[PDB]
RNA sequence: UCUUUCUCGAUUCCGUGGGUGGUGGUGCAUGGCCGUUGUUGGCUGGUUAAUUCCGAUGAACG
């Protein structure tokens, strides 16, 4: 019944999901801290912004 | 006559005073007080 | 060429403008702060190395190519005293603080 | 001679 | 915590030691400090039957 920590995924390439090639792949947060980078989290039902907590449906 | 202008006199002084003195002097609270009394014995 | 690069990436360790990693180097393109991009000319996988100099064409970004990405690692700051010597493939100085004049006129 | 209603006015002690 | 990628970036995280160990428990010497083995003076506020309640707010002698 031990509990194992959580581990972060090592996940391969990051950075390379939300540029071609120009353009941005994501969308971007129109928020007034959040912008210019902080791309958008485009889950199957949703949206989120992984700084400030912005939510769209 | 005298004696109102006197008096309106007096009230332009006292509300100058009062403008002097103010010259030299200078919905979240419920919910802030739930958490408060939440995180009290959390 | 070389020698007058390593002393604006010194003084851009001094300032602390410099961005290591990929995605700092796009986040400092996109946000047009950038001043000039460093990439390593040893990338094995070509789907990234065509595409920093794309972003930097895209927001009209002065690129320098060195051979080596440990080397580079090392100059950039990456090592502590050296035991670990691990190496950036990519770094964009987004401010400076002599020869950075020469990289300036060597880019025109 | 005024300004004693603005002394009043102010209570801090 | 189990999925789905967004962000923070060296503030790092994996393994093996019969090697110490430290937010440890405990005794001794150890420096400071209490208590221990007289006498005479000296009100903005709401509240109650009420100088009611809460609320702000000194001296010498042996
Ligand atoms: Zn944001």
């Amino acid at each position: 019944p031990k509990k194992n920590k959580h581990k972060r995924k090592k996940v391969k390439l990051a950075v390379l999901k939300y540029y071609k090639v120009i353009s941005r792949l994501r969308r971007e947060c129109p928020s007034d801290e959040c912008g210019a980078g902080v791309f958008m989290a485009s889950h199957f039902d949703r949206h989120y912004c992984g700084k400030c907590c912005l939510t769209y449906c | 006559p005298a004696r109102r202008t006197l008096a309106d006199i007096i009230m332009e002084k006292l509300t100058e005073k009062q403008t002097e003195v103010e010259t030299v002097m200078s919905r979240v609270l419920e919910v802030y007080r739930g958490v408060r009394e939440v995180l009290s014995k959390y | 060429v070389n020698t007058a690069l390593q002393e604006v990436l010194k003084t851009a360790l001094i300032h602390d403008g410099l961005a290591r990693g990929i995605r700092e180097a796009a986040k400092a393109l996109d946000k047009r702060q950038a001043h000039l991009c460093v990439l390593a000319s040893n990338c094995d996988e070509p789907m990234y190395v065509k595409l920093v100099e794309a972003l930097c064409a895209e927001h009209q970004i002065n690129l320098i190519k060195v051979d080596d990405n440990k080397k580079l690692g090392e100059w950039v700051g990456l090592c502590k005293i050296p035991r670990k010597v691990v190496g950036c493939s990519c770094v964009v100085v987004k401010d400076y603080g002599q020869a950075k004049d020469v990289i300036e006129e060597y880019f025109k | 001679t005024f300004s004693k209603v603005q002394r009043f006015w102010e209570s801090n002690s």
